[PDB]
This record gives C-alpha cells, structure tokens and sequence, in this order.
C-alpha cells in the first residue's frame, strides 16, 4: 500500500 | 534544538515560487509531489523512519495543502490562486455546488492570514507544526514526533516577539487558526470521498492513493 | 482589558464539584443545562446580544462539554468518568461499538491532560477560548468576540510562565489540544446524528435541540 | 427555534 508516497520518499 | 526558521523558510521559497472542482483537483494532485520535496526539506523530518514520513504526510496533506493556497491567495479579490496558475472566483466556486466550504475558506483562512500580514516564514511553521502531529495513529515513536513540533513552535515564538514586538499575542493568535484549519481539511476530504463514489470528476493516481485505506 | 483567570476557575469550580451510549447521552443532556450556567459566569459572556451567546454556545457546546469529562478523567484508569457519577471504561465502549471515538478521547484528550498535569485554571481558560469562538456563522458583531478570546489566551500565557517558570513553552502545549477537540468533537457529533437518525438511544429535549438547524 | 436555550439564559 502507498506505492507512490513510498517511491518519492526513498529518492 | 536545531530547528532553525530560516531552513523552514527555504523549504517554502524553494517549492513556490472547466469545472472549477476538476480544476481544483489537478491542482492538488499536482502540489501532493511539490508537497515531498517540501517535507524533505524541513529540518529533521528525513532522519525518521520511512513509515513515520508516510504516516505523517498521509494524515496531513490536506491541511498541508489548504494552508499553502490559502495564503497564496491573500492578494485576490474574492477567490483562491490554484498552483497550476488558474483562479477559482467565489461565483464560480458557488455554481458549482461547493460554495459553502469555499466560503468558510475565504473567512476562515484567507481573510485572516491577510487582517494579519502572516509571513512566508510563518506560514512554513505553521505548516511545520502541522506535518509534525504527534496524534497521528500508527506512529512507531510518537514522543520523538512531539519533540519535533515543540522545537518548531519554540522558534516560531522566537522569530515573533522578536519580529513583531508590538504584537505580544501574535503567536497565539497563529497557532489558533490550526483548529479553523484542522475543521476546514475534515470538511473537504469529505467531499473528496463524495467526488469519488459519484463517479464524475477525474481524480489523478497521487490523490486517488491519499483516498486509500486507512 | 478585563478578563482575570481568577473569575474563569469560578466558573470552573461553581460548575462542578445499562448502554454506556444512553448513560453517555443522558449525561451529556444534564451538563447542557449547567453548561449555560457555566457560561453566563465567564466575564462578558453575558453582555453580548443574546443572539451571539445562542451562536456560541450552539457552536461549541459539544468541544466544551469534552474538555470538561476528560480532564474530569485525568485519575481513572481506562475510561472516562461521567457527570451523572458513572464510570465507561474502555471495554464497555469497545464492545457497544463506539471504541474507535473512546480511543481517541483517551490518547489524544485525557491522557495528555494527565502528562501535562493540566490544572483546573488552565482548563477554564482552553474551555473559555472555545466559547469565544469568532469563526461562529451568524456572529452579529465577530470582531468583539475575537476581542474576548485574545483577552483569555492573554491571561492564560500570564498564569503560565508565572506558575510554570520552568515550562516555557506550556502556553503552546496547551493550544495545541484545540485542533484535536475540534476533530473529536465533530466526530462525535456525527455518531450523535447516526443515533437519531436509527432510532434507538432515548435522546432529551436540550441534546435534541443542539441537534436542530442550523 | 432554540426555545430551552433562550429561556436558560434570559433567567
Ligand atoms: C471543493 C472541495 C475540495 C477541496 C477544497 C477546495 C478549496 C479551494 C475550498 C480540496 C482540497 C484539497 C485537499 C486540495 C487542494 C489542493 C490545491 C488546490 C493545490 C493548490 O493549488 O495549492 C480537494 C477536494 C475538493
Ligand atoms: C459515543 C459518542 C458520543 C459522544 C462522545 C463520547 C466520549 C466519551 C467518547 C458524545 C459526546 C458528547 C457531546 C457528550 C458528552 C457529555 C458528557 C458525557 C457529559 C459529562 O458527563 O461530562 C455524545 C454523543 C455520542
């Protein structure tokens, strides 16, 4: 769950 | 300790420099991205755990969000300024059928900001303060969240007082419009629900997954 | 000009010396009658046009009476202590469908209340800024009423760093209890409007008339 | 409307 949230967090 | 305004500030200057309502959700779910970037940027907020970055921007974008645009819009007449360069004017807002929480942004948020000149410093805090909420469910260390918000407030009263002297009562008077605000984003997340079982107004992948469970 | 804590802990201190939802609602019916009695002992309240004291007691009624229970249920263990001398522990509420809402009125209310030692002075004032709430629809002259809630938060900072030296930023902690009331408190009105909407839970004539329009 | 409510605070 919340894969683009995720995604933007880690870059 | 080490919370200093003057990195919030540069958070805030380096993010912003035909149905009204579908106009309003592109435009959020294009500030949802800018929105990353921006937390990113405050002080502090990085070093936490992934899970707590997500459960913080997860439980606040939306007041995040309002706060931004409505202090964007303190210069127009009777309408808000949209980050994709549109204006939504109170008239338009209202033949659209959402007139009602247009209304209570304007008076509420807009208006004020604007009887009180609040800064771009100030705003940053007071969306500091907001991205920093220690009541937030699921938090894995939620002592450590509220340690954050204390420093945020700390130099917020710091940079008041000093920067308007004349004005002792000026920090609470900041700090209390975050209930106005807090009622304002419950209110359009209902709405958001509303748009979204009735199967009109295209709503984007990024604010489509903030509607998600839980 | 005029507004000293002494005369708020009055108010605070001459108000108040089997379906755990009915026991809720029953209560919540008896301190709407001592609420208006609570109120008319507030410095100024009772000078405004009866029209505003209607708004503003319509307007916060439920924030108030929340703050009041729960600072009330500052020594139980799990659950909050009612007017009518009735104990809702946290069971009772989980297994009557309302444990969600119960939750958050222990974590985000109560059991900071209690880390903070929050005193009855202080709790006065919080209850009092609610009370003199300028956003109110209909308000005949708001700008009054901001008047009155800048007078409280003024007295309020002064008792503290006065009685709380070592705290200097309790004035805020404080505060910052507000946006969570407000949250609470309109959850808890909307499972007030799904009681009578159902049909069952005996609701009395003055929480009934809270529930009317506007 | 607000009947209760006017009369508690007139008295
Ligand atoms: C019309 C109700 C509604 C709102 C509030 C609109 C507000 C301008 C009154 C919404 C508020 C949010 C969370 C979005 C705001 C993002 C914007 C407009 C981004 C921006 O332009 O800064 C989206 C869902 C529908
Ligand atoms: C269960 C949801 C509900 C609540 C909140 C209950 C709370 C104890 C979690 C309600 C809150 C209000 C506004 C009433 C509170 C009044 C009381 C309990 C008075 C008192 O005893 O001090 C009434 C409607 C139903």
């Amino acid at each position: 769950k919340h894969k683009i949230l995720h995604r933007l967090l880690q870059d | 300790e080490d919370m200093p305004v003057e990195r919030i500030l540069e958070a805030e200057l380096a993010v912003e420099p035909n149905d009204p309502v579908t106009n309003i959700c592109q435009a959020a779910d294009k500030q949802l991205f800018t929105l990353v970037e921006w937390a990113k940027r405050i002080p502090h907020f990085s070093e936490l755990p992934l899970d707590d970055q997500v459960i913080l921007l997860r439980a606040g974008w939306n007041e995040l969000l309002i706060a931004s645009f409505s202090h964007r819009s303190i210069a127009v007449k009777d309408g808000i300024l949209l980050a994709t360069g549109l204006h939504v004017h109170r008239n338009s807002a209202h033949s659209a059928g959402v007139g009602a929480i247009f209304d209570r942004v304007l008076t509420e948020l807009v208006s004020k900001m604007r009887d009180m000149q609040m800064d771009k410093t100030e705003l940053g805090c007071l969306r500091a303060i907001v991205l920093f909420n220690p009541d937030s469910k699921g938090l894995s260390n939620p002592a450590e969240v509220e340690a954050l918000r204390e420093k945020v407030y700390a130099s917020l009263e710091a940079y008041c007082k000093h920067k308007y002297p004349e004005q002792p009562g000026r920090f609470a008077k900041l700090l209390l419009r975050l209930p106005a605000l807090r009622s304002i984003g419950l209110k359009c997340l209902e709405h958001l629900f509303f748009f979204k079982l009735i199967g009109d107004t295209p709503i984007d992948t990024f604010l489509m997954e903030m509607l998600e469970a839980p």
